[PDB]
């Protein structure tokens, strides 16, 4: 073993599970759980027929406001279904004990197909999924309704839509959590696709579950990127322990103690429980008071203030019901904290900046969108390394319905297709188990 | 436990900006406006009207189980369900008792539920409407937080918190929302915060004279308090900075010796 | 069979049996009404019913006997306990006991449907249609059966000339309708009713009552509904209670128990004739139009022509939607008029009002007092500070309590209430002493025009008299002018003499409320 | 009453009277 | 009062009741009547105060003849009234002068 950390897992109910699970069982490249979400985030296709026929229909091909007189097909994608799947199935089958799985969604009007990790295998990218299940969708197109030679462009533009032109998948029915890997902010970038409201639709707004999908797609992607590498890792297993899976019952108990409370008086708890547990010492005092405090351990120390600012969050949105407050409570839990012990706050200041961010970006007509649509790969949000982002899932999840940009607008396929696993409906559960069960090989 | 230290520094101007942030420090008042009188100076809804709701009370509305978010009590106007309103403030940096970063960290650390944002000629916190409404008249109008000559209400067109003041001490405004009122001395609101007229003008009292103005002000000013007499401050802005940059270089232990 | 069963419960508040030897029984389909003075506890029970917070009892209990799915969690009636489900499993009996956290407290609770007091439970930005629409898709149904419903629904509560209009941009009962409509449709095991019909007017009122029946009654969902306004009470419940004080005076068929109710009454005071004092308002051809580019002209007011003549009590009674607050709005110089002249004679020159300032409407808007149909009071501050501080008394503090304590006795209070009221507040009150405070604070100040929309609408014919009264004696004895919008007709005979009629934003005629009463009908 | 009468005879603060720069000329 | 002029100052009586005896006022001197000597406990008898501009009637000048822990001489809060001085020596005539008549004081230090 490399690190001596030991935390004790919670359940999203405040309740203990285990005791001295070591800090690597939570990482992803250990944890079974992580590997199998980011396998199936990989490999899960969402596919609209209804929108199909839709678009073959009225010959509503191409992109926004666009229609080719002429270009139109009758065919019947919701009544077949069946037909169609099973034939996308058999054209996506590599071996007989494939995980090939194209399942029927809302009667015939969706498919949920996920492609065989044999295909994924010798793939460089994620994008297979997608060309290879639009690829089988228009065979079994073409091969159900007997579509004529030429019209089979037209079956190609309903599907995926401007793609040669337009290097995107703008006008079809056909999605995937992750875009394009030549449209991301950074390179590394891909899995912080995922905005806030298809987390808080796959976990159906529960809190802890939407913190820890949001916590453990940030922290593999920052894994991904090359951040959690050598000194930096340490920082964000701690980090991911602390602010998404509720390692030692924080942000359980940092917001049982603030139920009437403000955002200072977590940050006041915050400090009272980093001193306790010997986080942070007394620096030296100053002439006018104001002893000032130094980290005795500096990733600890980080992993609290996030698990503090999660609760902050947690405790203002809960308090006036809106996921509106979220820029500001990052924000200004940052400055009272700093300002209060002389100590950094979450992430150095880049959680900060980032709610700086968040504030120009869904506050002002120079604003565009809600909290909801909050994602990692925007250059808006791309500047803290997983710290940012996981609160405004319990923000969205304590919304009482008075943003534009709800889940139910903006996430509904994705909730109805991505809820049937178990894994990305209940992250945290899962994730637990999955830590539990490779405790003694650390 | 932990006692709550809240700024550090030793001058007077380091003390109001402990005091604005202590929740526990009562704040002196100054002035009685009615509940009335704030709500039309604010002029979101007219006064004895009920308020208007974005949804049904959290009771009549179904939400799945939480038990994490059930934890944190809501507000009541998040019970009753009501808009969310904002009320927008500019702060003059000639001794202005309140300042906008003072502003939003001293709202941040008092009140429940709010949306704290600052400009460096604006400041505006958003709450639910009867919430608002309260703290509005309880801490922000009637107690030292507020001047009606060096602050004022005000949204729309705001400019002039950089401004010199009049000849009757006020912070200069381009839509003329408060006038000074010389047979009794008071500065009296003519329009609302954005900018429409109001049928009858409201008293918000008289400017706070200049004396009381040094002594309430939360800005660094070389004619009154400036930091070079405060290095306390300094040192721990600092602290903080340094701290940043060796967390961001490589963030061990050891690297923060050089602390 | 049996659907809840009340134990001897009594719900006191620090030394205050806002209930006590509170018992009933229901079974599966049944109306049973909740008859009682003002601040009586229907209120209180109803919340109590319905276990919101607070509510919870110190003596007894309430037990839900209900059918359930361990697998799904749909509560539905005890009947179907021998059915088959809409999923696996066939069903299980439970006898769900509130204020004891058994688990299916949350489904029954999702099951049950309140409609409450002076509270409109409506998304507001929502429209009408995707209001009633996200009723029908959140408890369940489909496109089809949805769009259905909605359309078989917006018919019932009669809401077909606003399906685009905005909710929030409703007016009072239309607001009412809507919340009705969307609490049919959630398809509850109990539908408890406080005050179902509002302060709606009598058509209105009967349209309501039989979507009701409609509906509740063809599901045989047990009702629980409150009136202390009894001829729905008979002609809804068929065993109703008689609470007097948070004590049952009575338990029996409803009928009797409407009778015995009735006696216990009193006839109003016919004040004394009053000669009126020369003309204070004119309004000339105000106009008042909603313009939408999505949705149409709503022609509110459409060409008014009024005058009140100073000291006297005029009226306007009408139809929901006739525009009568749109008018009252005008008048209060709160909502200016798209078109059209209003003067008030100050005391000989008449202010243009349509010209906003303290050079010309603020003029006449010191002595205009306006109580809202919609009120509201500051649910932060005390009854005391509401009526003192929260407006602007001139008077110094200590002797603003005797002052405040004197209007609320002249509003109607004894003088027990209203000292024990002052140290109190709004959400401790009931709505009635609500509405009572809020007219108190209209009245405090003394203004000279008094606009009162809907004065009553929750008073017990006894309280309504006593507002009547106090409203005539500030008339002469203060000589305040009082404009009157109402749906009490009696009010009017014996309160008013000037009454006009609104209809569709007209006049139609103007006179007598004995000739008013005999135009409509 | 009478008290009531003497306090508001006496404690008055006429708009028109105190505040003349808006209501008068 | 005038005592910046001359040595016996000249107090009128505004307003009366019971125990209160309220003073006129100076709508010119009235200006930056900050709060200055608020009281912490119940203020005793025989005390003068002025009410600062928090309250609506700032400047206005009482005395009451018994003691409250709740409304200062003047009717006002304790956070409206700050305590100017107290009448020492000579008494029992506050509750035998109308309103509108004149009393005359000397200051004793
Ligand atoms: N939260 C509370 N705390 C204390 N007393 C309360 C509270 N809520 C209601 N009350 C009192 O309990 C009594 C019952 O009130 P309730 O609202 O049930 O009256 P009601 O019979 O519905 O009358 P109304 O016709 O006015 O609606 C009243 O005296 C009321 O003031
Ligand atoms: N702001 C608004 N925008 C559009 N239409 C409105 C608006 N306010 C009212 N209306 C419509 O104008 C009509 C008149 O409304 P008003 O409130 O004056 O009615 P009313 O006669 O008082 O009826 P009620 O008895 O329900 O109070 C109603 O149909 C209402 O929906
Ligand atoms: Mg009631
Ligand atoms: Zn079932």
């Amino acid at each position: 073993v490399k690190y001596e950390d030991k935390i004790s897992l919670y359940d999203a109910k405040g309740n203990l599970v285990a005791e001295n699970v070591p800090l690597e069982a939570i990482s992803p490249l250990y944890n079974p759980t992580i590997k199998s979400m980011v396998k199936n985030i990989k490999r899960t296709v969402a596919v609209n027929l209804a929108g199909i026929e839709g678009t073959l229909a009225a010959g509503k091909i191409g992109g926004k406001g666009c229609q080719v007189p002429g270009r139109t097909l009758d065919i019947s994608a919701v009544s077949n279904a069946q037909a169609i799947a099973d034939e996308v199935e058999k054209i996506l089958k590599v071996s007989e004990d494939d995980d090939t799985a194209v399942k029927i969604i809302n009667g015939g009007k969706q498919l949920a197909v996920q492609v065989p990790t044999a295909r994924l295998e010798v793939a460089a990218e994620y994008s297979v999924s997608m060309l290879s299940t639009a690829m089988a969708l228009k065979e079994a197109l073409i091969k159900t309704f007997n579509i004529d030679m030429f019209d089979g462009s037209t079956v190609h533009a309903a599907i995926v839509g401007n793609y040669p032109q337009v290097m995107d998948y703008a006008g079809g029915n056909i999605a995937s959590l992750l875009g394009a890997p030549s449209m991301m902010e950074g390179l590394g970038y891909a899995l912080r696709n995922i905005p806030v409201n298809h987390a808080v639709a796959t976990t159906k707004k529960n809190m802890m579950n939407a913190i820890a999908f949001s916590s453990v797609m940030e922290q593999t992607a920052t894994f991904e990127m090359g951040d959690a590498v050598g000194s930096f890792e340490r920082q964000h297993l701690l980090g991911l322990a602390y602010q998404g899976l509720n390692a030692d019952n924080l942000v359980i108990d940092f917001i049982k103690a603030n139920a009437k409370g403000t955002v200072g008086s977590v940050v006041e708890t915050v400090i009272d429980r980093a001193i306790a547990d010997g986080v942070i010492v007394v620096d030296k005092t100053m002439s006018s008071g104001f002893n000032m405090y130094k980290p005795a351990d500096v990733n600890k120390w980080n992993a609290y203030a996030a698990a503090g600012l999660v609760a902050a969050v947690a405790v203002s949105c809960g308090a006036a019901r809106a996921a509106q407050n979220v820029a500001s409570v990052i924000l200004y839990f940052n400055d009272i904290l700093e300002y209060e012990t002389g100590l950094p706050g979450v992430d150095y200041g880049r959680s900060m900046g980032t709610a700086v961010g968040f504030s120009f970006f869904s506050h002002s007509i120079y604003g565009g969108g809600g909290p909801g649509i909050f994602n990692g790969n925007h250059v808006v949000t791309r500047h803290s390394k997983g710290f940012a982002i996981p609160p405004v899932c319990a923000a969205m999840c304590a919304d009482a319905g008075t943003q534009m940009f709800s889940p139910e607008h903006t996430s509904g396929l994705v909730g109805s297709v991505y809820s049937a696993f178990d894994e990305f409906r209940e992250p945290m559960k899962y994730v637990i188990e999955g830590a539990l069960s490779i405790k003694d090989q650390f | 436990a932990y006692t709550p230290q809240f700024y550090p520094g030793a001058t007077k101007v380091a003390e109001n900006r402990r005091n604005h942030l202590n929740p526990n420090y009562e704040l002196e008042k100054l002035r009685e406006i009615p509940d009335e009188d704030v709500v039309k100076i604010m002029g979101h809804r007219q006064p004895g009207e009920d308020y208007k709701t974005v949804h049904p009370p959290l009771e009549e509305m179904d939400f799945v189980e939480d038990y994490a978010r059930d934890l944190v009590e809501p507000l009541n106007g998040a019970k009753e369900g009501h808009r969310v309103r904002y009320i927008q403030f500019a702060d003059s940096m000639y001794f202005a008792p309140a300042q906008p970063y003072d502003r939003s960290r001293s709202y941040m650390s008092r009140l429940r539920g709010v949306d704290a944002g600052t400009l460096s000629g604006r400041q505006v916190v958003e709450c639910r409407e009867s919430d608002l409404e309260e703290f509005s008249k309880n801490i922000l109008m009637d107690t030292e937080l507020f001047d009606p000559a060096t602050s004022g209400m005000r949204g729309a067109t705001v400019h002039g918190h950089s401004l010199r003041l009049d000849e009757n001490g006020m912070m200069f405004d381009a839509l003329q929302r408060c006038v000074f009122d010389e047979k009794t001395g008071h500065v009296m609101y003519v329009k609302d915060q954005v900018g429409k007229p109001l049928d009858a003008p409201v008293d918000v009292g008289e400017p706070i004279p200049e004396a009381k103005l040094r002594e309430i002000t939360t800005i660094y000013r070389n004619d009154g308090v400036a930091m070079r007499a405060d290095p306390d401050v300094i040192e721990v802005v600092k602290r903080i900075h340094r701290a940043r940059t060796l967390g961001g270089y490589i963030p061990t232990n050891e690297t923060f010796k050089g602390l | 069979m049996l659907l809840l069963e009340v134990k001897n419960v009594s719900k006191s508040y620090g030394d205050t049996e806002v209930l006590k030897n509170v018992s009933f029984e229901l079974n599966e389909g049944d109306v049973m009404g909740v008859l009682g003075r003002s601040g009586a506890g229907k209120s209180v029970l109803l919340h109590m019913l319905r276990g919101m917070e607070g509510y919870e009892p110190t003596s007894g209990q309430i037990i839900y006997h209900v059918a359930y799915c361990p697998h799904c969690e749909n509560v539905e009636a005890p009947s179907q306990v021998g059915k088959k489900c809409e999923c696996e499993t066939e069903y299980v009996a439970k006898s769900v006991d509130f204020w004891n956290n058994n688990e299916i407290t949350y489904a029954l609770k999702k099951k049950i449907a309140i409609m409450l007091q002076r509270t409109f439970a409506l998304y507001g930005e929502k429209t009408v249609a995707e209001n009633i629409m996200e009723a029908l898709t959140a408890a369940g149904y489909e496109g089809k059966d949805a769009t259905e419903w909605a359309l078989n629904l917006i018919k019932m509560v009669k809401l077909e000339h606003r399906v685009a209009h905005i909710s929030r941009d409703l007016s009072g009962g239309e607001k009412q309708r809507v919340v009705l409509a969307r609490q049919i449709a959630k398809n509850p095991v109990i539908f408890l009713a406080d005050e179902p019909t509002g302060t709606l007017d009598p058509k209105t009122a009967k349209f309501v009552h039989n979507a009701l029946t409609e509906a509740v009654i063809k599901h045989n969902i047990a009702m629980v509904i409150t009136s202390h306004w009894p001829e729905v009470i008979e002609e809804l419940c068929q065993k109703a209670i008689w609470l007097d004080k948070g004590e049952m005076r009575l338990v029996g068929e409803s009928k009797h128990v409407v009778e015995e109710f009735m006696k216990t009454v009193t006839s109003m005071k016919e004040f004394e004739k009053v000669e009126v004092k020369d003309e204070l308002l004119k309004l000339e051809n105000v106009e008042k139009r909603y313009v939408s580019v999505d949705r149409g002209i709503v022609k509110a007011v459409d060409g008014i022509d009024v005058s009140i003549n100073e000291k006297e009590i005029f009226g306007l009674v009408g139809v929901s939607g006739a525009g009568k607050t749109t008018l009252s709005k005008i008048i209060a110089a709160v909502i200016p008029p798209s078109k059209g002249n209003y003067e008030f004679r100050l005391a000989d020159e008449w202010v243009d009002m349509t010209k906003v300032g303290p050079l010309y409407r603020g003029r006449a808007k010191r002595y205009i007092g306006m109580l809202f149909q919609e009120y509201s009071l500051y649910p932060h501050r005390t009854i005391l500070y509401n009526l003192t501080e929260s407006i602007g008394l001139e008077m110094p503090g200590e002797f603003a309590k005797m002052k405040a304590e004197h209007t609320l006795v002249s509003v109607g209070f004894t003088e027990e209430e209203a000292e024990n009221m002052l140290e109190k507040h709004p959400s401790e009150l009931s709505v009635g002493e609500k509405h009572r405070v809020a007219l108190a604070q209209v009245l405090i100040r003394e203004p000279h025009l008094i606009l009162l929309d809907e004065p009553t609408g929750t008073m017990d014919p006894i309280t309504r008299n006593q507002v009547a009264e106090s409203i005539q004696k500030s008339r002469s004895e203060l000589d305040q002018t009082y404009v009157i919008v109402s749906h009490d007709m009696d009010f009017v005979l014996n309160v008013c003499d000037r009454a006009a009629l609104v209809r569709g934003g007209k006049i139609i005629k103007t006179g007598k409320p004995d000739e008013i009463v005999k135009i409509l009908s | 009453r009478l008290f009531l009468k003497a306090l508001k005879e006496k404690f008055e603060e006429d708009p028109k009277e105190k505040y003349t720069k808006f209501y008068t000329f | 009062t005038g005592l910046t002029t001359k040595r016996i100052g000249t107090l009128k009586i505004y307003f009366k009741h019971d125990d209160i005896s309220m003073f006129e006022r100076d709508w010119d001197y009235s200006k930056g009547l900050l709060p200055e000597n608020t009281p912490e406990k119940s203020i005793d008898s025989g005390i003068i105060a002025v009410t600062n501009m928090v309250k609506k009637y700032k400047g206005y000048i009482g005395v009451r003849t018994s003691s409250n822990d709740k409304y200062g001489p003047t009717g006002e809060t304790f956070e409206g009234t700050n305590i100017v001085g107290k009448v020492v020596k000579n008494s029992e005539i506050l509750k035998s002068v109308k309103q509108g008549e004149n009393i005359y004081i000397l200051e004793v230090n």
